[PDB]
RNA sequence: UUGUGGUAGACGAGCGUUGUAUUGGAGUUGAAGUCAAAGCGUGAGCAUUGGUGGAUCCAAUACAAGUGAGAAUGCCGGCA
RNA sequence: UUCUCGCAGUCAGACAGUGGGGGAUAAGCUUCAUUGUCAAGAGGGGAAGAGCCCAGAUCAUUAAAUAAGGUCCCCAAAAUA
RNA sequence: GCGAAACAGUACCGUGAGGGAAAGGUGAAAAGAACCCAGAGAUGGGAGUGAAAUAGAUUCUGAAACCAUAUGCCUACAACGUGUCAGAGCACAUUAAUGUGUGAUGGCGUGCGUUUUGAAGUAUGAGCCGGCGAGUUAUGAUAGCAAGCGUUAGUUAACCA
């Protein structure tokens, strides 16, 4: 349907039920996370926000992103450096919901 | 002139799909076994009816 | 498949080999044959003896129907050349590289021998899989 | 300490490649610049000079 | 006592020379344009980190003040009525996304309205 | 991460839309064009599929210009050619040519990509409305 | 080496007019023929000086560490008599010993008839005098059988 | 908390390979090589599995490198 | 930031704001004095532009609001009188 | 590793002085491919052997560049370091994977290092691939670190075990 997220950093309107993959934040792997914060939600949009309503979110397995090897390059230069950046990835949905 | 650079595998290959031979025809001869291109020698090397030369 | 055609380092250009005999890739015996018995060049002759002695061995000695068959691959690649050097002008020669190849036709009763062969890859990516699956059940 | 487990006293110090690799920082660089006799064959003439 | 190290450097180099994929002609078999091409690809994907990011946000502004002029306003408009009053969280990429919703978006025009 | 942008895969709308060119400014009716084509209107458009739709026009040749601009910014063509030039002018294709008139004053005024050569089979400029293209369902309307 | 010349000292190219190496050299450490520039050298000293208490020092400490094993039994002349110059004894010893996993080393100052003319048929064991025996014996083995009869002679080295 | 723009220049952290010595085993009941792959590490890397393969190999522990390869119109096992 | 110690390397700089001379107060010419950029350092505007403006950036993350600078359209983007 | 695992200072060049090439690997055991076939021959195939025949003589292993062949994909309006990100289309399931093979097309896109006052450079050089190639070491010393051993230290030279 929809609800707002603000997931770490960033934030996502997303439709309820549905997997996601974001920065890792580190949320238990099956047991379930409550966030008063939400816009967006049952059809109803508040003012700031929606009050006595919840993104009810839980996440299935804390897995790692490929492997993003970022490597700098000089032009005409002795700079050639890699680094293997591996972000863990929130791969999480919301299941129910508050209005 | 002279080259400045290599061409390539698949240019190439490009090149020489038109620099193939020409084609041929085909013809039933009459005087022999198989066919033939038109107006030359068949397998038996006779044109039809008429046989045209020796074979050895 | 069974019954390749093979010859060893044969004195001829790539372009007018690979010309003659992929007017016969695809093809079966005799109607290969009768279209190449009209080509002007001196590469028929020395080709058409592995095609005949593979077919005589499939008569005899394989004993399939023969024309079922047909000529699935012919590949002169880049085996052994050869180099020839004459005396020429301001003192020095001129090197021509007389070309030679490994020639080889292969023969199937399918489209097949290339469809067999993604078959095996896959066949190997399967098994690979099985014994990666078998490490990691076993961890 | 047997030769399976021995660990050196800081007899053996930091190693820098002026001849390994183009990516490890002050490499092919010479270690002396890329330019007068400072960074050549016989290079460095009489200093006193 | 020559330190034969052969295996490692020949797995290497067949590595280095397989690793271009994708490619015509005689530029996937050769060590120093593999290279080359290699670190093309590389300063591609580092450009690209940021100018997808700044492409993809004009793209949100761009379709979200086509769904505001189909609603009959523009964008410096939108930030007023926001900023003035009923402020929401609905970002550009979430205002972007509000439009391929059944009428979501205009469901924010309506509130965001003083 | 990822906020699952949309675009609309293996998708190419295409809408009969047609318009009679006569309150608008050329330059005006022009930009029109531009945001029909590109975008700047549409919500659910996808860029690496066709994004043009069908597009009409009626009186493609005596669209109203305010001020002295018909014969204020004339219009050169030149190519590969040495001195090979024809400048055009805007009295010219008033009698002369509509069609390419409007083509490029929207191309300089679009991308140029190949994305323009399949637009402009889907766009059909007319100088009036009798033509049988009007039996094809389009919706009439302005500032595009 | 590039010093070594087969032929004149010239150049096998030329710099002006030459599409080829730079090599004035029939040799060069580049040149996959010879002519290396930094080869292994064999000034190499090979050595490093130590101070003789200091080596003393190592010495007791090498000998105290591993007077602590389990394999270096207490030995002295008595049982290097003892057995018999056959090899049958002392493989019918260690293998009831247990010396035969370890590398146990002979503390010995004698060499006895006994043990000179064996441990060539064990795989296991083997015979060092005091001045005949380093750390290299005494630690790799793990396991030294000492000798009663070099207590006070080992003692004196500090 | 500084950070993290870097040439030169110095400094930090380490790694594959051959062999020395320690320390383990695998071994046609299948090793190297060779190839392939939808693995894992800040990094040199750890590899895993499977196919040919039919005798040796793989982990360090520190050591010493004829130890690491794109440039110099380098050189060499082969060919555009 | 004082000082000791190891190693340097550099004296091809270029441009711009500020004092300018020399030349023709022209020069992608010289030159110092101060600052800023490239160099020795990304990116944004300038259509692209080493040096102009902002700007000093671990990286990543389809979060945001400002500087230079753009919002009739390519080209993200506005109107009021 | 000696130029030379050798029918090597040989062949060979040069009048002569003078130089100057490298090498491989059958299988336990020739069982070196019975039998047969195609052309006049080559060679190849069945054919068995052999543990295994890329071990069938390219005979331990049998690569890469290069040359061609092609399963699925694209394909006859399109301005090029052919790529990256998004991703269709078509066909599918694996080092069990925010799935795989290509990529219709969009967004973003002047090669690598030296000169550099700035080089994408239209300066430079590399056809290509597989190995090698250039601050190493002895001595003595400076610093830094680690260490030794006694406050007349540490320490051994030639010679000797």
């Amino acid at each position: 349907m929809h609800a707002i997220v603000v997931c770490g950093s960033k934030q996502y309107l997303v439709h309820e039920n549905d997997t996601f993959f974001v920065e890792k934040l580190e949320a238990p792997v099956g047991k379930e996370i409550q966030l008063d914060k939400v816009l967006m939600l049952d059809e109803k949009i508040g003012a700031p926000y929606l009050e006595k309503a919840r993104v009810v979110c839980v996440v299935e397995k804390h897995g790692l992103q490929r492997k993003v090897n970022v490597i700098k390059h000089i032009s005409q230069k002795h700079h050639l450096k890699k680094y293997g950046h591996r972000q863990p990835y929130t791969k999480l949905k919301v299941v129910r919901f508050v209005h | 002139a002279v080259q400045q650079r290599r061409s390539s595998k698949h240019r190439r290959d490009k090149r020489r799909s038109h620099d193939a031979l020409t084609a041929q025809a085909l013809s039933v001869c009459q005087k022999c076994g198989k066919k033939k291109l038109f107006h030359r020698v068949c397998s038996c090397g006779m044109y039809g009816d008429l046989r045209v030369k020796k074979a050895y | 498949m069974i019954a390749f055609a093979k010859q060893f380092r044969v004195r001829i250009s790539p372009q007018k080999a690979r010309l003659v005999c992929q007017l016969i890739v695809g093809k079966k015996t005799a109607d290969a044959q009768n279209i190449l018995s009209n080509t002007p060049k001196k590469a028929a002759t020395l080709i058409a003896k592995l095609l005949n002695s593979a077919i005589a061995n499939a008569t005899n000695n394989h004993g399939m129907n023969g024309d079922a068959l047909y000529v699935f691959e012919c590949v002169a690649n880049q085996g052994p050349s050869m180099k020839r050097t004459i005396p020429r002008a301001k003192g020095s020669s001129n090197m021509i590289t007389k070309r030679s190849s490994n020639l080889v036709v292969k023969l199937s009763d399918n489209p097949n021998e290339r469809q067999e062969l993604i078959k095996q890859q896959k066949a190997l990516v399967k098994k690979r899989v099985e014994g990666q699956q078998k490490a990691k059940m076993a961890r | 300490l047997n030769q399976l487990k021995s660990v050196p006293k800081a007899r053996n110090h930091k190693t820098k490649t002026l001849g390994r690799g183009h990516g490890s920082g002050l490499g092919k660089t010479s270690g002396r610049g890329q330019k007068g006799q400072k960074a050549r064959k016989s290079g460095l003439t009489r200093p006193g000079f | 006592m020559r330190i034969k190290g052969g295996k490692q450097t020949r797995v290497r180099r067949k590595k280095w020379l397989k690793q271009a994929s994708g490619s015509f002609g005689t530029r996937h078999a050769s060590y120093k344009v593999a290279k080359q091409t290699v670190i093309q690809a590389a300063k591609y994907a580092y450009r690209d980190r940021r100018n997808k990011k700044r492409d993809f946000r004009s793209l949100w502004i761009l379709r979200l003040n086509a769904a505001l002029r189909e609603q009959g306003m523009t964008y410096s408009v939108f930030i007023n009525l926001l900023k003035k009053h009923n402020i929401e969280i609905n970002r550009k990429v979430l205002s972007e996304l509000a439009i391929k919703e059944p009428s979501k978006f205009n469901l924010i025009v309506q509130k965001v309205k003083s | 991460k990822t906020s699952m942008l949309t675009k609309e895969q293996a998708n190419k709308r295409r809408q009969w839309y047609i318009v009679d060119a006569a309150g608008l400014v050329l330059g005006k009716l022009a930009v029109k064009a531009a945001d029909l084509i590109r975008g700047k209107n549409k919500v659910d458009f996808t860029p690496n599929q066709d994004c043009g739709d069908y597009l009409i026009i009626i009186n493609s040749d005596q669209v109203v210009l305010t001020g002295n601009k018909k014969e204020n910014e004339f219009w050169y063509h030149h190519s590969q050619y040495i001195g090979g030039i024809k400048k055009v002018s805007g009295r010219d294709m008033l009698k002369k040519q509509s069609d390419k008139l409007v083509y490029n004053a929207v191309k300089g005024m679009l991308p140029d990509n190949r994305l323009s050569r399949r637009w402009i089979t889907k766009v059909h400029v007319f100088k009036g409305d009798k033509h049988n293209m009007e039996a094809q369902k389009p919706t009439t309307l302005n500032w595009s | 080496t590039k010093g070594e010349v087969r032929g004149g000292g010239k150049k096998p190219y030329k710099q002006k007019h030459t599409g080829k190496a730079r090599q004035g050299s029939t040799r060069n450490p580049h040149f996959v023929g010879g002519g290396i520039v930094f080869g292994p050298k064999p000034n190499r000293n090979y050595s490093l000086k130590l101070n003789k208490k200091a080596h003393t020092a190592a010495l007791h400490t090498v000998w105290s560490e591993k007077l602590a094993s389990d394999n270096t039994h207490l030995v002295d002349q008595n049982l290097f008599n003892k057995t018999e110059g056959k090899t049958k004894v002392m493989m019918q010893f260690l293998k009831s010993a247990k010396l035969l996993d370890k590398n146990v080393l002979f503390v010995v100052n004698t060499l006895n008839t006994n043990l000179e003319q064996s441990t060539s048929n064990i795989k296991n064991v083997q015979v060092k005098h005091l001045d005949k025996v380093s750390v290299r014996d005494l630690m790799l083995a793990n396991a030294l059988l000492v000798e009663k009869e070099v207590l006070k002679a080992l003692e004196g080295k500090f």
